Order: C-alpha cells, then structure tokens, then sequence
C-alpha cells in the first residue's frame, strides 16, 4: 500500500561534520532555505535561528552572508535551484550531473541571480527503468540519484581546498520523496537476497 | 530477474512521469 | 496532582551506524510497523531505513544496509511486544526484559533467525518488577529506565563470542522506546524521593 | 514573505557536555516543566529521564539523577520566567536578563530550590531591537544570541566553576524564545547588508 | 521502609496491567 | 537606518506594548 508524499522534499542543515537543528518538511512547491530567524513559516527554512554551541570562526562569517539564500521549486515534474544570496551556491546532484555527461560526484556553483535545474522525474524514472533490467545493485544505487546537497558561499571538489561536502561551513541535503517513493515500488519488487 | 512485477511497477512509474 | 495522558504512539524508534544516529525518529501509532531496509518516505507503517542519508558511510554499512530487505516486524498486541525476522538475515535483540523473564545475564544479544518472533516484552512482567523495585529504592525504580528500551541489530550480532562487544560496533541498529512503561514508571519514580547522597555543584 | 503567529512559544533542545540528545520540545501551553522523569506523552513536561544516550558517563549518569523536579518555565505577560523545582540548583545564562540588571552578556546566575528568576522581558528585547537599527545590520543581527537561554541541571559553569563552557555541563538545556525570534526576523530582513 | 506512596501507584499499575 | 526596518521595529514596541497590558493582567 502506497500513499502519495505530503511533503515533496525534506532538508537538513549541517555545519562541517554536525547536524544543525531539525529537519524541515516542505509542502508547497516553492520553498527558501535563508539565513534569517522566522520559527513560524512552513515556506521558509530560516537557518539563521538555528544554534550551535560547537560552531567556530568560519561557521560564523559563512552563516552572516547566506542571507536570501536558495529558493528551491518544484513545477511540472523538475526541481530548480535559483541563488537569491549575495553569495553562491554550489549544488551536488547526480541527476543534474547525469544529465550533462558530468562526473557524478561533480558541484556547479550557481552565482547570485542564476539558477540551475537540479533534478527532472522524467529522467529518474526512465533511470529507473533501465536499471531494472540491470539487477538488484543497479536499482539499489539510485537512493543516491534521490539526494541533492548543497553548500552555501563555499565551493567542494575539484579545485577546492575543501573535498567534502562536510570541510564546507554550511550546507543542506535534500531529500526528493517522490523519487524515493517511486524507488520503494520498484526495489521491493526485486528479490530478496536470498 | 528481474521479475516481472518490478518491470510493471518501473514500466507504471515511466508512464506517470512522462504524463507529468 | 499531574495529568496523565494516553500515548499517542505506543513506540518510538531511532536509528543508527555504529556510533552515530541516522535520521528522525520514528513514532508509531498502530499497533503494528515494519522497520525495513527500502525507501518509501510516506508510510505511516513502514519506518524505511533506505532512504536516510549518512554521507559518512563506510563500506561495510553500506554493504549491512543492503541486506536488512523486509527487515522486522513489531507489533503490540495485549500487552505484549513482539518481533518477527522478516529479512533474510537475522536480527539481534537486546530486550532488558526479555532478559529478566529468562533469567538470563542483563545485557544477553538474543537472535532472532529470518521467519522466527520472539515477546520481546511483557507488560505485566515489566509491573511486577516495578512494584518489586519500590521496595529496593530510588535507585533500582531509576534503573528500571532502562528496561523501557530494547536495542536491536540488523545481520550482525554482538556481545558474547562475537566480535562486537557493544551495539556501537554494529553497522545497522534500532532503539525502540516503550511508551506505556515509561508512562507507569513514571507514576513510580516521582514517589521515590531523591537520590540519597547530594550532588554538589562544584565537582 | 507573509508571517503567521508562532504556535509555539518557544522549543527547547537537550544535550549532554557537546552533543545534542533526544528530540527537540516545543511547549504549546505557556507552562512547562522540563525534569528528569519519564512520561513521553505529556505536552506541558519534557522528562528528560526517558532520553537515551548509550556509553554516557558517569557523572552525566549522576547528574541525570538529581535533575528531579526540574525547572518550571513559563510565559505570562510578555515575560518568561524559570523556577528551580529541583533539589539541586540550575544555573541560567540569559543575555536579555543580564543586560536588565547590568551583569556581562556571558553571566551564568544561580537559581537555587525554591527560587525563580525573570529570565526574559519581551519589551526590553522589543527596545532593544529598534535602538539596533539604528546601529546598523550587525547590531540587529547579533540579536539572535539574545533570543536563546542556556540552562545546566546541578553543575555550575563559568567564571566561578572549573568547568569552563555549558557544554562541559553534564546536563543542559538551550532554549529558543520564537516571538522574539519572529520580531526579529521582521526588522533583520529589512536591514540590507 | 519504601515510601507508602510508590508502593501504591505500582499496586495501580499491576492491577492495570491484569486487566 | 532603512525605513522599512524602522517601521517593522514601531508596530513591534506597539505590540510589547499591548503584551504588558492584556485586559485580563490584574498586577
């Protein structure tokens, strides 16, 4: 039995190594993650509120210029990013990496004022699909295609000083529960391992 | 495999997205 | 007097890898629950190992994860608690009491094979050693706490002659919460007075 | 942006010495008690008793033991105050408290058994947010450090105590004031910078 | 001797778990 | 200071105001 998602994604918030704070359910299509205090707005993760008694120096300078921050919106089947911060984004997602014959592992910097298409169902579900026909392990790889991290002000990979998304001051994992819904109906039906 | 009901539940999954 | 209300849900369960929580806590509301190892995020019934995020994993939690499949099922049923090895590997239970009622040594892993169940708890056990603790005072009501927690791992065991000796060592695990106990003990250990030497502020 | 009124006054977070145990409260009724009990389901108490946290020493095992009562806290009036129904003490670090009596914003104050204290007047925090923009961001976004309480259970920390930093307290609890938080989400957004 | 009060609550709370 | 943020910061000491002087506060 299956019932569908009331909420389209969860996201978490983490400084370095340590969860910050709870996570939070969005419901409407469009949603801010911003460096501001409101408790009270189910359209507005407001991180500036968030405590951390552990965080150091760099935590605290990254924190002051998320400011506007990311919108994150999901319309016909896609979700986007778009950097309302005066300072970039950096966004990890196998989806949109696939997508551009990318490195799985690759992060693209969204400046202020830019966005990027993070996921498409459409290319998941046909992934999906595909990798039915591939075994258990194929199927059992996409939960990653279903998480989205992204890290504000500071850049990971590569070039980077920083190789991990957790030496980034601050950053957010995304979960996309559509996706993960659609994996479930798929991989329960694979075979049990023995 | 795969069995078959994991070939229908991703051939249903296909169809919905593309609607969408 | 304080007012006392019926659980909403009469579990709770919290994940982990090794050392470190993974996820939100699950909370139950009917009487049975699955915790498997698959990815649906909206099913009230199912707590889904799957889809939770550690971007820390190392390879043998990732490889563990794979196998917990339908995992266990847990159900409350006449004051009883019960797990069913619905995976193809076993799972490993550290029920405190499970472990009073056999007479067994407090911190005994027992397995559970794939298609077996085990009472994982008794309510009406649990209250007659809450009522024989009263008379052993604050601090054998205070440790009975830890009775209202059942610990289990997922295809590895620990303890004993396994390699693991805490359930920290083990890749995959669950700790479940029994409200209904902690609600008696409770009722119980605000009339046990205070611990009898002081604690100072300083030290 | 559009708000909605806070449904809860405010949360509250557990931890042991640096790591955050347990579920974060929120408290619906403007009284709660916060104590080391064990009932999971009643709105107005966080029983910190039933809380786990495997390999925990021993002397956060001890100290766990002398919560007791706890602490009551509660909202009337546009003020909040806690009250040490504990055997042991509390000890409170609240900077909008400290500024109302003149002490340095990092003062942690005694509260013994019995004893209470104000530690939050929301007109002082509202004076204090408008005498800030005119200050500039910085001022008004340092304000977030005025909407959270720290409180530890038994052991004192601080300028009089060895231990040095709350999370070197066995037991502590860090408390968020949400209106306030709210207001100041009002003014900060409006700020620029 | 235990305290009358904690014997009773857990003489409640037996008798609740019989039923 | 930003006009705005001035505004936002009057109808707060308004409403903390009110708060001190609910009808129901006797003392």
């Amino acid at each position: 039995t299956y019932s569908e998602p009331a909420f389209w994604c969860s996201i978490a918030y983490y400084e370095l190594n340590q969860r910050v704070g709870e996570t939070f359910h969005a419901s409407q299509p469009s949603l801010t993650v911003d460096g501001f205090t409101d408790p009270s707005n189910s359209e507005r993760f407001c991180l500036g509120l968030l405590s951390n008694v552990n965080r150091n120096a760099t935590v605290e300078m990254t924190r002051r210029h998320i400011g506007r921050g990311v919108r994150l919106y999901y319309i016909g089947g896609e979700v986007f990013a778009e950097c309302l911060s005066d300072s970039a984004i950096f966004v990890q997602s196998p989806n949109c990496n696939q997508r551009y014959g990318w490195h799985p592992a690759t992060v693209c910097k969204i400046p202020p004022g830019c966005n990027l298409k993070i996921f498409n169902n459409q290319e998941f579900a046909a992934l999906l699909a595909q990798s039915v026909n591939q075994g258990f392990e194929a199927v059992y790889q996409l939960t990653r295609m279903c998480t989205i991290r992204m890290s504000f002000v500071k850049g990971w990979g590569a070039e980077y000083r920083r190789q991990t998304v957790t030496s980034t001051p601050c950053w957010i994992e995304l979960h996309l529960n559509g996706p993960l819904q659609w994996l479930d109906k798929v991989l329960t039906q694979m075979g049990s391992p023995s | 495999g795969p069995p078959p009901a994991a070939v229908e539940a991703a051939r249903q999954i296909l169809r919905e997205a593309q609607q969408q």
